[PDB]
């Protein structure tokens, strides 16, 4: 059934599972015409799939010929991410394909569900979790790498960069959500907090900065403190 | 007009015949129905009086052969049987005839409920969903499961309706995952129509024999299956002009002659308001429409 803070650790046992967060598939610009009517444009999107034990991510850019002449893209966003999610588990190895798929957003179940008919034994669940893969496109090379798409691609990512030489997925896992939570709540605000210090740069071949473990601590409590904050201001408490 | 006669009645029951019911007392001189309408499918069914659970009975068509009722003290319930020598059978209702001591199968003339519900209603297709071939009528009762409630446990006594699964590698093609899904017309047409039940006439038989079975038992595996060959028709965008006034007739006459009092345990709120309000036939059950308005405005 549904994955929640109750059964946590299944995430890190040695069951291959991916999360498929769907947010950013189908995205627009809403503008006014000529007219005075209202008018949406399509942008690249990407579905976000995540092994969160490895941090392989597998990154399908949505190009926006996809829609082209297509209606009701919203719905057809859910069953697009479905046949590609679908596309890839064929495509990887019997070993390598996962025995659970959790998607973020309940409404995938049932897309995601008739894509693989063909894989019984793989389980689709639901979670209770509210986790922040939406703010992926805040990653400044996950960002580049879907506006610059000139056709659909997948681009292979390790989203923990090498965290996982020095910290269990356990804690990588929470320090990506954290990230993740503060780029949704104040993008701006978290940005500062990574490059502020000029002196620890992005590898080329990583996303995020090579902090030392007493670094990382800082930032972590940086990105803490700007999450709480904008909560007493959302709520006024 | 045919006769089922009953040797007695030693345990007070219940007796229903089609949508009618008589109550009869312990012992009372009881010995069965006449006046019978040829022509259509029957139930005669039973509850008794000490135990109202186990709702049970026998679908039976008076032309395949003489049928009686006999209490069995050993199984304790009245049995169907067949008696295979006319002229002891046509001697036994007679004398019961000529005694009053038959109750008659009480049709208005301008009344063609029973018709209505049974219109599509096969004998010999009822006897391929309940499989005991050595007896020309069918026992079900409120207990029995369906071959699909089955796979998800004694195979014999099994309700073998046409399995349908919105979510299964028959009801969707490869390569029209979304389209299948959305737009159930080739599950309907192609797969249900054409490849099992060959016609329309034989899918309406196991929808209405589903439904019966619903009303008359409580058997809820039946429910659901009368409640899928609804959803199934009304969730497809194609279906011919003739099978929606049809389907439209139909679910008329089912939601007519339900208990009001039973609205809360055989109607399914999603299916039904699914396929009158959201679904591609939601204008096209005008009649079904009104009724459920009129007569069930909470469920919806």
């Amino acid at each position: 059934g549904a994955m929640n803070s109750s059964n946590y650790a299944e995430l890190f046992n040695n069951d291959i599972k991916l999360f498929v967060d769907d947010t950013n598939v189908y995205r627009v610009t809403v503008h006014k015409t000529f007219e005075g009517n209202v008018a949406t444009k399509a942008i690249n999107g990407c579905i976000f799939t995540l092994n969160p034990k490895t941090g392989h991510l597998f990154l399908k850019i949505i190009h926006t010929s996809v829609w082209a002449g297509q209606k009701r893209l919203s719905q057809l966003a859910k069953w697009k991410t479905a046949e590609e999610v679908s596309a890839l588990v064929r495509s990887l190895p019997k070993e390598e394909q996962p025995k659970q798929i959790i998607v973020t957003r309940k409404a995938m179940l049932d897309p995601l569900e008739v894509h693989m008919l063909d894989f019984p034994n793989i389980a689709i669940r639901p979670t209770e979790l509210r986790l922040p893969f939406s703010a992926a496109m805040s990653i400044d090379k996950l960002s580049d790498v879907v506006m610059k798409a000139t056709e659909p691609q997948m681009v292979l990512f390790n989203i923990y960069d090498d965290w996982l030489d020095r910290i269990s997925s356990y804690t990588a896992f929470s320090r990506l959500t954290l990230l993740l939570r503060a780029l949704k709540t104040n993008e701006e605000s978290a940005k500062m907090i990574l490059l502020s210090d000029p002196t620890i740069t992005i590898k080329s071949y990583h996303l995020w900065p090579s902090f030392t473990d007493e670094q990382w601590i800082t930032i972590e409590s940086q990105m803490r403190d700007l999450i709480l904050t904008e909560y007493g201001r959302k709520y006024n408490v | 007009m045919n006769t089922v006669p009953f040797t007695s009645a030693p345990i007070e029951v219940t007796i229903g015949i089609d949508q009618y019911s008589f109550n009869v007392k312990e012992n009372q001189p009881f010995h069965g129905i006449k006046d019978i309408p040829i022509g259509h499918v029957h139930v005669i069914h039973f509850q008794h009086a000490d135990n109202s659970s186990m709702r049970y009975g026998y679908w039976f068509d008076c032309r395949m052969g003489n049928f009686y009722i006999q209490y069995d003290p050993k199984d304790g319930l009245y049995k169907m049987m067949e008696e295979r020598d006319g002229a002891k059978f046509e001697n036994i209702v007679h004398n019961f005839k000529e005694r009053q001591m038959m109750v008659s199968y009480p049709k208005i003339d301008e009344d063609d409920t029973w018709y209505n519900l049974t219109e599509f209603v096969q004998m010999d297709k009822i006897r391929k969903i309940v499989r005991k071939d050595e007896n020309q009528f069918s026992y079900v009762d409120s207990s029995m499961t369906t071959v699909q409630e089955n796979e998800l446990s004694d195979p014999a006594h099994s309700l073998n309706y046409t399995v349908i699964n919105f979510k299964s590698r028959e009801a969707i093609r490869p390569g029209h995952e979304m389209e299948d899904f959305l737009d159930k017309s080739y599950y309907l047409n192609t797969v249900m129509l054409q490849g099992i039940f060959k016609n329309s006439s034989n899918y309406f038989g196991e929808l209405q024999f589903a439904f019966l079975n619903a009303m008359f038992f409580g058997n809820y595996g039946s429910s659901l299956q009368w409640h899928a060959m609804i959803e199934l028709i009304c969730s497809s965008a194609t279906v011919p002009k003739h099978m929606l006034d049809k389907l439209d007739e139909i679910l008329y006459y089912q939601i007519k002659t339900l208990p009001e009092q039973y609205s809360d345990i055989l109607l399914n709120e999603r299916v039904w308001n699914i396929c009158l309000y959201s679904s591609f036939q939601k204008n096209s059950l005008h009649n079904t429409e009104k009724i459920m308005e009129n007569k069930y405005p909470e469920l919806l």
